[PDB]
């Protein structure tokens, strides 16, 4: 895999049950694993249909 | 003509990797114009992509990153317009699409028609698998410098036709250049290499013709077909009595459109359609028209909102914020309240909100754009912190909604009181599994478009709430109520004093003698003496409408 667990200090970063996620490329690229409820760039917004 | 939202969640994806897949195809299927960002992240390599062939234009940027598939299906794609980049640099970034085991990943990008990309740079860089991408001109392709435009073995050739430049193998692949081929003469693109093939100074992408009603996208604006820098004003200056006249073949500025109309919820301002009124000018109706006109002497309290101004950057109300709100009667911009607002950020050191300074709502009385209730202290009952709240504008939508109220299990009714207006966009009231007056709402008493729906589910069943007695009373009108008692009526049966509908006014007896102004109880003069033995104390308004002085 091309990506890598955050420190604790940015296990925070992902809000609402999110896993942070850093990126091994050479600045550090940061993302979000959000629960199917959940999106936006750090989880913060509900998911919606119909 | 077929517009949708795009994401903005750039590397962030669901960990369900075919919930991921199904949010991708539920946000851009059938989609001609990505109306924000095309992200396209975290895709298995044997997933359907055939239905990215409807893209034809992105507004923002185009992201394709982390992904395991073969090939990139944007085979319509003519413009990335880039007004918001990825990193505030690429309008198009294609990164990281292999897996770092090394079995597949993307080995071709489909972007024969993608001749335009309007502001931002390329980053198209580690994608192990790729192939002809490094033969692309990208300078011909980016409109104006973005010191970022580059492409970072065992790669086939590009055909012999295609002069070096390709994004597949076949002749078919050929790069078209737009650009950098044309006559000395043309300042745009061009579809040929001699004057007669120059494109008109207004057309993105390229064109079919020499005239502005043959680009394959705009510039700017659409005005009927042709591509305008801008829209015929209302104004036209004659040069040789040196003054202003009055243009009458001028259209308004919507958008990226010049129209014979303004959409009626928003304000016309010059011969454009805009969303707030300047600081210095105020909002006023004239034939049913809002415009923009010098404040009388004091402009009202007009205050941004989540998402616009000294608000751009934030998200949602919080406690950095909340205070921002201080006698505001209208909000220029959006109210949103999100998890992370209510019970507090921890990551950007931001407090939970205090519940009681939600009161500082109770004096606004319009939301320009929408109202979106995402949380909501688990204390509070209701939204009567709202109660003031007349209009909600929908000049601004999120996934064309103006009202949202979703997931609130402490909600029990609603207490939208003094609500009589959604001028534009959808209501969503979902997931509240204690709610319940919501199902008595005429809503349709509300809406001003016939286009206006309402998505209503999962909250406490009609059937539940009605047995529970949670019903309207009875001096409410058949529209329904917000909540319990005779103040939370839609309109009265009868009679009403102030927000409170009853059977009659205080004509015979009463504390406060009052008149029928058709269903409004409204107090007689102070002046008129209070008759007693069925008598009238007034016949109207004023001490002129008295029956006896005191
Ligand atoms: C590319 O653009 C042209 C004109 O804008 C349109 O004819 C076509 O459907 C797209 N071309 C291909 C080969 O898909
Ligand atoms: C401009 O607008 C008309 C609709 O008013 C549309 O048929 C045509 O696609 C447009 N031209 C361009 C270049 O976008
Ligand atoms: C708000 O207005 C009230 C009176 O309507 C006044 O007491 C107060 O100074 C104002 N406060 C702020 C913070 O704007
Ligand atoms: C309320 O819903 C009704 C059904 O009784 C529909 O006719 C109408 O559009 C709304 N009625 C009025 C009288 O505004």
């Amino acid at each position: 895999s091309h990506l890598v667990k955050c420190a604790e200090k940015e296990k925070t970063f992902c809000v609402n049950g999110g896993e942070c996620f850093m990126v091994k490329d050479l600045p550090s690229r940061y993302l979000c694993k959000c629960p199917n409820e959940f999106t936006g760039d750090r989880c913060q917004n509900y998911v919606m249909a119909s | 003509q077929s517009v949708c939202a795009g994401t903005e969640n750039k590397l962030s994806s669901l960990s369900d990797l075919e919930q991921q897949y199904r949010a991708l195809r539920k946000y851009y299927e059938n989609c001609e114009v990505v109306m924000g960002n095309l992200e396209i992240t975290s895709i298995e390599h044997n997933r359907d992509l055939s239905f990215l062939r409807s893209v034809r234009e992105v507004t923002g940027y185009v992201l394709v990153a982390l992904n395991q598939f073969r090939y990139l299906p944007l085979e319509n794609l003519r413009i990335i317009r880039g007004t918001k980049l990825y990193e505030d640099r690429y309008a198009l970034a294609i990164f990281l699409n292999y897996r770092k085991d090394g079995n597949f990943g993307l080995q071709e990008l489909g972007l024969k028609n993608l001749t335009e990309i309007l502001n931002g740079g390329v980053y198209v860089d580690q994608n192990k698998f790729l192939c002809y991408a490094d033969t692309i001109h990208w300078q011909d392709i980016v409109r104006n410098p973005s010191n970022l435009t580059l492409v970072s073995s065992g790669c086939g050739r590009c055909h012999k036709s295609c002069t070096g430049r390709c994004w597949g193998p076949t002749e078919n692949h050929c790069q078209t250049l737009t650009r950098t081929v044309c006559a000395e003469q043309c300042d745009g693109r061009c579809y040929g290499p001699y004057v007669s093939d120059c494109c008109h100074r207004e057309c993105a992408g390229g064109c079919s013709g020499p005239k502005d009603t043959d680009c394959f996208a705009c510039m700017n604006f659409n005005d009927s077909g042709a591509c305008v820098t801008q829209c015929p004003q209302t104004f036209v200056y004659n040069p040789t009595t040196f003054q202003l006249e009055h243009n009458f073949n001028a259209k308004y500025t919507y958008g990226a459109f010049c129209v014979k109309k303004c959409p009626h919820n928003f304000v016309v301002d010059s011969s454009s359609c805009v969303r707030a009124c300047p600081s210095s000018k105020m909002e006023v109706e004239e034939n049913g028209i809002k415009m923009c006109k010098p404040c009388t002497d004091i402009c009202p309290k007009a205050c941004d909102g989540i998402g616009t101004g000294s608000l751009m950057s934030a998200q949602t109300v919080d406690s950095s914020n909340i205070d921002k709100f201080i006698n505001c009667t209208k909000i220029n911009g959006n109210l949103i309240f999100l998890v992370t607002g209510i019970h507090g950020d921890p990551y950007n050191a931001i407090e939970a909100i205090d519940p009681e300074k939600l009161n500082v709502f109770r004096t606004v009385r319009e939301i320009t754009g929408f109202l979106n209730i995402q949380s909501w202290p688990p204390n509070m009952t209701d939204f009567s912190v709202f109660s003031n709240l007349v209009t909600i504008g929908g000049r601004v939508l999120y996934s064309g909604l103006s009202l949202l109220i979703l997931k609130q299990q402490g909600i029990t009714s609603l207490q939208f009181q003094s609500l009589k207006e959604i001028s534009a966009g959808n209501i969503y009231i979902t997931d509240n599994s204690n709610l319940c007056y919501y199902h008595t709402i005429n809503w349709t008493t509300l809406f001003s478009t016939i286009n206006q729906r309402i998505v209503i589910r999962d909250n406490r069943k009609a059937e539940n709430c009605t047995a529970e007695g949670m019903v309207c009373n009875h001096l409410c009108s058949s529209d329904g109520c917000w909540g319990p008692g005779p103040d939370q009526c839609l309109s009265c049966r009868r009679f009403s004093r102030g927000r409170i509908c009853i059977e009659s006014c205080n004509l015979y007896d009463g504390e406060f003698r009052e008149f029928e102004n058709d269903s409004i109880c409204v107090e007689c003069d102070p002046q008129c003496e209070k008759m007693e033995d069925g008598l009238l104390t007034c016949h109207g308004p004023g001490p002129d409408n008295c029956t006896k002085c005191s």
